[PDB]
């Protein structure tokens, strides 16, 4: 099963069953952080709610965040390690500025997604550097296609999705975005909030509170990446 | 990093080097090919390795190849490397011809190929590349030529030579069988068949499980021609009443 | 920098172990099957997510090349991507010079020889990805395989990926020299079925057609039309 | 065998070499950083190893630039490095943009150095953490802290060193928001000087450094003066 | 590039790489070389006839220049790099100097390239020991030995490779002004010390002399049959 | 497991230590200077009497001023004896004057130690050199001897002992030398002592003596010249 | 075990033992002190000869008129430091016309000797020095380490028992500020002097001692240059 | 620049008793047309050393930001030292030179004043690298219309006051107006003492008298 000769568990290099162990430690990685973060996307709109822990009352909670804006409309949630996501959403932004500006068009958020797994890649085949240990789930709106959340992982795999989830409870949370979708997808409508709300609240057993927890979203209405604020989204969690 | 390093490119105790011979083992283990030369042209017969029945023919030759338009090479080991050498072969013969305006001789193609291999072997911390060709040709110093290069970059002409597997027993009964000097291609291609049928112990020889190359000179062009199934079927032939007839 | 030093070397028996595990990859990949016919080639994989949450029509398997050349997989799908790219650029490559499209044999010696340079340069392991490349090219369809260690081979019929034996044993019994791509396309999704597990689907497989027209990748509504027969 | 590079994952998803990096920061002294309302206050317990080093030598605050400040805490010879780093991201933003780094921007930019130290086996992650703060009339007073990680945290007080924990409780009970810098300077000697532990580490001369209303946006050592007020209050307060 | 240093010390001052070049020199053929008053002989044993093998292809004995040859032991693959490099490094020195290279410039240049390749990142020392031998301008037969460590000595007679010591050992007892005022003499003098080694006898000996004045001449086998016999 | 530039617990470099280990192994070379001039006297160590010994060079000359003897890996010195001649034609075209030997001495010395493999240059030194160097010459400051060994060290010594025996030759080195000695009782001096310590018999074929003095060039003894001083030996 | 070969492996207690190491190597070299009056910065060094008949090594150098460098470790690494020192003082002359502050060329010193520390296949450097400078701040004495750390020194002692010298310093630094060079001189050889083994004197042949001053440029005296300074203890 | 653009024209500078003055008119030609007539071409290196400059003002303005840089990463060290009106001289030497080696010359020739324990510094630097340090300078037309008229003052008194400096060049510049086609009547004047640099603002040589 296991079975090891060499550095196949220092190295990227195939297991005697070609496993390439060093990526599946990368994916260990992403669950060290704590956090766990949810993509849905719906008939107009794409929610990422993330969870917020703010572990001192010294630190400026201002700074504490993982929703990014890579461009004025695609927005990003990180999990993992943070030092590692922050390069990600740099190489991230800067591909997506280089598009524009060779191509004359905003870069799609399946272009992104493909780009960042092409860099995630070469760490999975050159042994001189670790993959980084952080999963990006994108969000935009496709001018021909809508709403669309895809996600990257440290081994170079993107894929698109109706919802997804990324974390120490992503297996829990698939499961139950893999129920509510399956009966009438993430009930379409802006309030495609409640589901991702409640499913990071059933998965981590708790009632967040509108501190406890940061909302980014874009419509096709409005576009562009919005991070909502503690009101708006006690609104939300007030309504449910 | 000095830890992940293998160190391909150095000596052992005995004065050894260990990547070159562990990729000469793995040239012994190919499909047999033999080379013999005769004094009207010079012969190179493989064993053919991918022989199932969903494979297409979409190819003049699966272990021949031309390399000028008077030299030709079979090789044995790793695929993929044979086709890096054979690039690099007819880009060497290219260069030279661009140079002087002359085809290149046949054993200064093989000292250049040998010549790389040879680096690999010294430097680079690269390992080194586990294909043995065999070369036929014809020149206007030497005339027909045969020669056989190894993965330690070493060459050497030959009248008839093996390599790939059972090769020792081929080139025993090419020694014991080859008259230097009385040799006609059609000798030559009947040697050929005797000893494939001995070094190829899977059966007999089948015609789609061997490939036959001939180099002549005819009317002061070098041709090379694989010969066809039917020509190897009707060898093959022959070589069994032969046989029975003696019995 | 990088390290300049093969990962992939020889051992005592004369193997390169590297390529040897790298296969053992593309054995663990999902099934997939290419039929040479006399009037086209059928590239069929099976594309089965983990969850109805996936957006099937988002990443594909079976990407043109060029617009007579297709190609399917078995193995890393990331690795794969870093292929394709190549072989699209190494397409380009030949047309901006010989202004004419590349033939499907060119393309697959030089992707080809892309993989065999990941078995002997330093700091980079093999690509755990065999290659399945379908062509249209001097009026001919053209199937040929690509293994990690950079060997292509020419195929009329051929499996890949889990229960790829039991997949060769039978087209070499369905395989017929004079078939039509119709025809094809449907021994191609018997093949697959026999290794599904499930129920085949419009969205649980990707099937892609070369013929004289150009390579194309059978829309899922085509491919229900398949799977009704 | 999972913890000889940075370029290797434990079987559980930890680069242990970054780990091992951070304990460097954790066996040396305290560095703490507190913001007010009228800038930022940064003060070191600069242990004295030998009684022949003239004052000021191994200097643990530094001026990154005119607005910034940096509080250093591990490797000094690393942070020494890293302030060169930060003084040249910081000049280079003014010759290219034209007017002076937000404390973020210099931050985030000296933090992916940092990172990019914790990725491969041909270079070893920084054995040093430390605070940046600044003070401008558009931003106001701000407080980052960057680890041998690379990860930057914006904070209202934060502690570096083998005492952080306990000096964190001191700065927690401080209403840092509605203090000001002259107020401040005597909290940080107070804290300084609870959590120096005599009986081990020998003696300490205690750093003082601020940015704020007071330095009209420029980073400067808190005047002898004031920080000798702040030292006998310290005193006075331990009893 | 690869820059890892193969050759380094060893606790004891020894660069083992360089020890191990000089085991594969040892397990090479054995060749001879006796430097006389107007001839420079240098003879190889040719291990094995091989029967179906063109001999003109497997030839120890090389011509560096007119006036230099040389003979190897140990690898044959690096000895063509070093003799290419040698070749070459002639005609250079013919060009910026206008005169013919001496048997030791060769000699020297030879030596410091095998001792770079042992003091130099991402390289294994040369396998190989030569027997530089030619004569100068002057006309003073010359006869020289590179090892792979970069050494060279001047030699009045030597042997390189397997049954070197043997060979050595008959030379330093066979070598006088006697078996060496004759041509013939000094070509049968070759002969007998790789017969003490070589089992066959002159159908497994190479030989080649340099007269002054005069290319290399390699001797046919019918004319070492001659000696040989003589030499019985 | 370690690369060429790793610290002892010592702090002393293991390849530089194994190095010095390396002459030890080498043809014992004794050096002396006094105020008529400087002796360098090293053993040939012929190994067979079909070797011709005036290709053992083991005392070279950088210029017509300054001698050089090496004892250990003789082929590592080429590439250091190349580097002094070289300085010191550049120094006469740059200055128009001769190099003094501290300053050749100290430009040899810098070479030792520019060693690694971490890219430190396309065609860097891989290891250390294993060969310890006597220069002796005659500069403005009158008869100089240093001694540079494969640490980059470099010393002025009045009488010093290289090579194999250099752990007795030095102890009747001391036993011997006094600052008035005389250049003639010091070249018998080195042939006494180095008789002592040679296991063949010294004799004018198995010995290389050269002297730097201040108006004579860099002389190489004849066997003629050797066979005289050699007689009273 | 295996977290000492490299500068580049933290050990699981956050320690580079490859920089202790190098940190050893002064450790392992003479005793060398420097201290500094309000006007003077005195570097005394305890040359050490290899044998009877061998000159000390030269322990002392010159940087430039304002600046000069006692050295303790390898000698090789020492004057590769001092080769840039000289060179950044020479480009600060070239360009400002000034010499350059003492302090500035201790923050490059530094920055030099940490690269080295962080990349893979590079060595600590094994060299440690006690700089002795004057400057419009008046005199300096700095000591730099293989770990890239340095530190402004009222005085300071690197080398073999040099907390012998430590110890003395510590005890009379508050004299050494109103102190006469000579007064000054001969506190530093008193303390260089604890650092001798037991039976040893500090005779003209074993001191050398480096001065530099408001008036005075960085001064090497050795042999009888010594004798005034020494005689009056 | 091979080819200058917006230009200034002369700069002139006295050395009196207790420290520098510098003066220049604000005003950027464009090749005779007056374009920019507020600029100053007169900047405070630190609290010892002034600069004044003529030729092209982007290559001025490359300078005040290389020089500014400098200033401030000294600063940042606090060691006690700082960079001297002499040494900010020696630079800008080594630099125009470096440049003009290159072939890619900064068109500009700088007057550096400066006052440093109790010496006044004034120092000329051209884009050749030719500089030298004098009791008076005048770049441009003040070389032939200024200069002469401070040489001759400067020469039966060798020492002024800053009352006696000030009024010397309020007189050269208003012949500078008089003569100096790519003049202008608004000027700055910096004065370098123990206090530090001061400029002062937009004067004019209003006091100019037309009897024609």
């Amino acid at each position: 099963r296991g079975s090891s000769a060499g550095f196949d568990r220092h190295i990227t290099i195939f297991s005697p069953e070609g496993r390439l162990y060093q990526v599946e430690y990368a994916f260990k990685a992403i669950n060290q952080g704590g956090l766990t973060s949810v993509a849905v996307r719906g008939k107009d709109c794409a929610v990422i709610v993330t969870q917020k822990k703010v572990p001192d009352k010294l630190l400026d909670s201002s700074t504490v965040t993982h929703l990014f804006k890579i461009t004025e409309n695609i927005g990003c949630v990180m999990t993992g390690m943070t030092a590692d996501s922050r390069s990600q959403v740099q190489r991230a932004r800067y591909e997506a500025a280089n598009w524009k500006y060779k191509y004359g068009y905003e870069i799609p958020v399946d272009m992104l997604c493909k780009r960042i797994a092409d860099i995630s890649q070469v760490y999975t085949q050159n042994a001189e550097m670790r993959p980084l240990g952080c999963c990006m789930i994108l969000i935009g709106i496709d001018e021909e296609q809508g709403p669309q959340v895809y996600k990257c992982d440290p081994a170079g795999y993107y894929c698109g999705f109706k919802a997804t989830a990324a974390g120490v409870k992503q297996t829990e949370s698939t499961s139950f975005l893999e129920k509510k979708v399956k009966k009438k997808f993430d009930w379409t409508f802006e309030q495609t909030v409640e589901t991702a709300i409640t499913c990071l609240s059933t998965v981590l057993s708790i009632d967040f509170k509108p501190s406890e927890i940061e909302v980014g979203v874009v419509t096709v209405e409005n576009p562009k990446f919005r991070i909502l604020t503690e009101a708006e989204i006690d609104a939300h969690l007030v309504a449910l | 990093s000095r830890r992940y390093d293998s160190r391909t490119t150095i000596f052992s105790p005995e004065g050894r080097l260990y990547q070159v011979e562990y990729a000469m083992e793995a040239i012994g283990h190919a499909g047999t090919c033999l080379g013999i030369l005769a004094n009207d042209g010079v012969l190179l017969a493989a064993e053919r390795r991918n022989i199932h029945k969903l494979l297409d023919e979409v190819f003049f030759s699966e272990k021949i190849y031309k390399l000028n338009e008077d030299m030709a090479c079979s090789v044995a080991g790793i695929t993929s490397d044979a086709n890096v050498l054979t690039n690099e072969l007819r880009l060497i013969a290219q260069r030279y011809l661009l140079q002087y305006q002359e085809p290149i001789p046949c054993e200064q193609l093989v000292t250049a190929l040998c010549d790389i291999k040879q680096a690999y072997t010294q430097f680079g911390g690269k390992r080194p590349f586990g294909v043995s060709l065999l070369y036929i040709g014809w020149d206007k110093h030497y005339g027909f030529q045969l020669y056989q290069s190894d993965p330690s970059g070493n060459y050497g002409g030959w009248k008839a030579t093996c390599i790939g597997n059972n090769s020792a027993a081929a080139v025993s009964m090419l020694k014991q069988d080859y008259k230097e000097g009385e040799m006609t291609l059609k000798s030559a291609l009947a040697l050929a068949i005797k000893v494939l049928n001995k070094t190829m112990d899977v059966s007999k020889l089948s015609a789609e499980k061997v490939e036959i190359a001939t180099l002549t000179r005819e009317n002061g062009k070098t041709v090379i021609r694989v010969l066809k199934q039917k020509e190897v079927e009707q060898l093959i032939k022959k070589h069994e009443e032969e046989e029975a007839k003696a019995e | 920098r990088g390290y300049s030093f093969s990962l992939t070397t020889f051992s005592p028996s004369g193997k390169l172990v590297q390529i040897e595990y790298a296969l053992a990859a593309v054995a663990g990949g999902a099934p997939s099957v290419g039929i040479k016919a006399a009037n086209g080639v059928v590239l069929a994989t099976e594309k089965k997510q983990k969850s109805i949450l996936y957006d099937e029509r988002s990443v594909h398997k079976v990407e043109p090349i060029t617009k007579h050349i297709g190609l399917v997989y078995s193995g890393m799908g990331p690795d794969y991507r870093v292929l394709v790219h190549r072989a699209r650029k190494l397409a380009q490559q030949y047309y901006l010079v010989y202004q004419e499209p590349i033939p499907t044999a060119q393309l697959v010696q030089r992707v080809a020889s892309v993989m065999q340079e990941y078995t002997q340069s330093g700091g980079v392991r093999p690509f755990g990805v065999s290659l399945l490349i379908c062509g249209w090219n001097e009026g001919r369809p053209y199937l040929f395989q690509s293994d990690p260690s950079g060997a292509y081979f020419a195929w009329k019929a051929t499996a890949m990926g889990k229960n790829y034996v039991n997949g060769k044993t039978f087209l070499e019994k369905r395989y017929n020299e004079d078939l039509e791509l119709e025809d094809a396309i449907h021994t191609a999704i018997l093949t697959l079925k026999e290794s599904f597990e499930g129920q085949m689907t419009e969205d649980n497989i990707e099937v892609g057609i070369c013929n004289e027209a150009g390579f194309r990748r059978l829309t899922p509504t085509e491919v229900k039309d398949y799977l009704a027969a | 065998g999972y913890d000889l590079s940075a370029s290797t994952f434990s079987p559980d998803g930890r680069v242990f070499q970054v780990e091992y990096a951070m304990k460097a920061v954790e066996n040396s002294s305290t560095a703490i950083g507190i913001r007010c309302k009228d800038g930022v206050v940064f003060g070191v317990e600069k242990l004295v190893l030998s009684k022949l080093y003239e004052e000021g030598s191994n200097k643990r605050l530094f001026n990154v630039d005119r607005h910034v400040g940096m509080a250093v805490a591990g490797l000094l010879a690393d942070a020494r490095s890293l302030a060169d780093i930060a003084r040249e991201e910081a000049s280079n933003f003014r010759s290219n943009f034209g007017y002076n780094i937000p404390l973020k921007h210099l931050a985030d930019r000296v933090a992916m150095y940092v990172h990019a130290y914790t990725l491969y086996s041909a270079v070893r992650p920084f054995g040093c953490s430390f605070m940046l703060g600044s003070y401008s009339v558009n931003d106001g007073a701000q407080l980052y802290m960057i680890d041998p990680s690379g990860v930057s945290y914006g904070y209202w007080g934060c502690a570096i060193g083998k005492a952080r924990q306990a000096a964190k409780t001191e700065i927690e009970k401080l209403q840092m928001k509605e203090m000001t810098c002259r107020d401040i300077v005597k909290e940080v000697a107070k804290i300084i000087y609870i959590v120096h532990d005599e009986v081990k580490d020998k003696a300490f001369e205690l750093e003082l450094s601020w940015v704020g209303e007071l330095t009209n946006g420029r980073h400067e050592i808190v005047p002898k003066d004031i920080r000798e007020e702040a030292e006998k209050y310290a005193k006075e307060s331990l009893k | 590039s690869y820059d890892r240093a193969i050759t380094v010390f060893s606790p004891d001052g020894h660069l083992f790489q360089v020890e191990y070049a000089q085991e594969a020199v040892k397990k090479g053929s054995t060749a001879v070389g006796v430097r006389g008053r107007d001839i420079v002989v240098l003879g190889v044993e040719k291990k094995s006839v091989a029967k179906l093998q063109d001999e003109r292809t497997v030839r120890k004995i090389c011509a560096l220049d007119d006036n230099v040859c040389m003979a190897f032991a140990g690898l044959t693959a690096d000895a063509r790099i070093v003799i290419n490099r040698a070749r070459v490094e002639c005609q250079s020195h013919r060009l910026t100097v206008e005169d013919p290279v001496t048997v030791e410039y060769i000699t020297r240049y030879i030596a410091s390239l095998k001792q770079r390749y042992t003091q130099s990142n991402g390289r294994r020392p040369f396998g190989i020991s030569a027997l530089i031998v030619g004569f100068d301008f002057d006309g003073t037969p010359r006869l020289y030995q590179t090892d792979p460590s970069g050494t060279y000595h001047a030699w009045k007679a030597n042997a390189i490779g397997r049954g070197a010591k043997s060979v050595r050992e008959f030379l330093e007892k066979n070598y006088t002004d006697e078996a060496i005022e004759t041509d013939d003499l000094t070509i049968k003098l070759v002969i007998k010390a790789l017969l003490e080694v070589v089992q066959s006898g002159g159908k497994n000996i190479e030989l080649a002399v340099m007269r002054r004045d005069q290319s290399l001449k390699i001797l046919n086998p019918e004319e070492i049959e001659k000696y040989v016999a003589e030499i019985e | 497991d370690r690369g060429v530039n790793t610290f002892s617990p010592e702090g002393r470099l293991f390849q530089v230590e194994y190095a010095i280990e390396a002459i030890k192994l080498g043809s014992t070379a004794i050096g002396i200077q006094t105020s008529e001039g400087v002796c360098l006297a090293v053993e040939k160590r012929i190994t067979s009497p079909l070797m011709e010994p005036s290709s053992i060079e083991k005392i070279v000359e950088i210029d017509a001023h300054i001698g050089c003897a090496m004892s250990g890996l003789i082929a590592d010195a080429k590439t250091l004896i190349d580097k002094a001649r070289v300085e010191t034609q550049n120094h006469w075209f740059t200055y128009n004057e001769t190099m003094t030997v501290e300053s050749v001495t100290q430009a040899v010395s810098n070479l030792a130690l520019q060693f690694g493999e971490e890219d430190a240059d396309p065609g860097a030194m891989s290891r250390p050199f294993g060969v310890a160097l006597l220069f002796g010459g005659v500069d403005e400051k009158g008869p100089q001897l240093f001694h540079m060994d494969p640490s980059g060290t470099f010393v002025q010594c009045d009488a010093r002992a290289i090579g194999s025996a250099s752990e007795g030759a030095q102890s009747s080195l001391q036993e011997v030398y006094h600052k008035s000695m005389t250049l003639k009782e010091a070249i018998k001096s080195s042939l006494i002592i180095l008789k002592q310590v040679m296991e063949e018999k010294l004799n004018a074929t198995n010995i290389e003596l050269a002297t730097v003095q201040p108006g004579q060039n860099f002389h190489m003894f004849t066997k003629e010249e050797l066979e005289e001083v050699i007689k009273d030996i | 075990n295996q977290y000492d070969n490299d500068v580049t492996v933290w050990s699981p207690q956050g320690r580079i033992h490859q920089i202790e190491y190098a940190m050893e190597a002064v450790k392992q070299g003479s005793a060398t002190v420097g201290l500094k009056s309000k006007t003077h910065a005195v570097l005394v060094a305890l040359k050490r000869a290899q044998s009877e008949l061998a000159a000390h090594q030269k322990k002392i150098l010159h940087v430039d008129n304002h600046i000069g460098i006692s050295i303790a470790g390898l000698t090789a690494d020492a004057r590769l430091l001092c080769n840039f020192m000289r060179q950044e003082c020479l480009d600060s002359r070239f360009v400002f016309d000034r010499p350059l502050p003492v302090s500035r060329l201790v923050s490059l010193i530094g920055s030099k000797t940490q690269i080295p520390t962080q990349r893979y296949g590079r060595r600590p450097y094994g060299v440690g020095l006690l700089i002795a400078g004057y400057d419009d701040m008046g005199p300096h004495i700095f000591q730099t380490c293989p770990s890239a750390n340095y530190f402004d020194c009222r005085a300071m002692s690197i080398g073999a028992r040099s907390q012998s010298a430590r110890t003395y310093l510590e005890r009379h630094m508050s004299e050494f500020m109103e102190c006469n060079l000579n007064e000054l001189v001969k506190h530093g050889l008193r303390a260089l002097r604890e650092t001798l083994p037991a039976e040893q004197d500090l005779t003209t042949k074993n001191v050398s001692i480096g001065i530099v001053g408001k008036d005075l440029e960085f001064t090497i005296y050795d042999d009888d240059d010594v004798s005034p300074f020494l005689e009056g203890l | 620049t091979q080819n200058p653009m917006v230009t200034g024209t002369s700069v002139l500078g006295v050395k009196f008793e207790g420290g520098v003055v510098i003066a220049a008119d604000m005003l950027g030609s464009y090749g005779s047309l007056a374009r920019f007539r507020n600029i100053s071409r007169i900047m405070r290196v630190n609290n010892s050393t002034m600069l004044g400059a003529s030729g092209d003002y982007a290559d001025f303005q490359y300078l005040k930001q290389v020089l500014g840089q400098m200033v401030i990463d000294e600063e940042l060290l606090g060691d006690g030292h700082s960079y001297s009106p002499r040494a900010i001289h020696s630079w800008l030497t080594r630099a125009m030179y470096s440049r003009r080696s290159k072939m890619n010359p900064l068109w500009n020739t700088m007057v550096i004043g400066g006052y440093a324990d109790g010496e006044s510094f004034l120092g000329y630097v051209d884009m050749l690298g030719v500089a030298y340090e004098a009791p008076s300078l005048a770049t441009g037309y003040g070389a032939y219309l200024a200069q002469p008229l401070l040489r001759e003052v400067l020469e039966k008194q060798p020492v002024l006051s800053q009352t006696e400096a000030r009024d010397l060049v309020e007189r050269c510049m208003r012949v500078l107006y008089y003569r100096d086609a790519r003049s202008y009547n608004r000027f700055q004047i910096a004065t370098v003492t123990e206090k530090g640099v001061e400029i002062e603002g937009p004067l004019s040589t209003e006091t100019n008298w037309d009897i024609a």
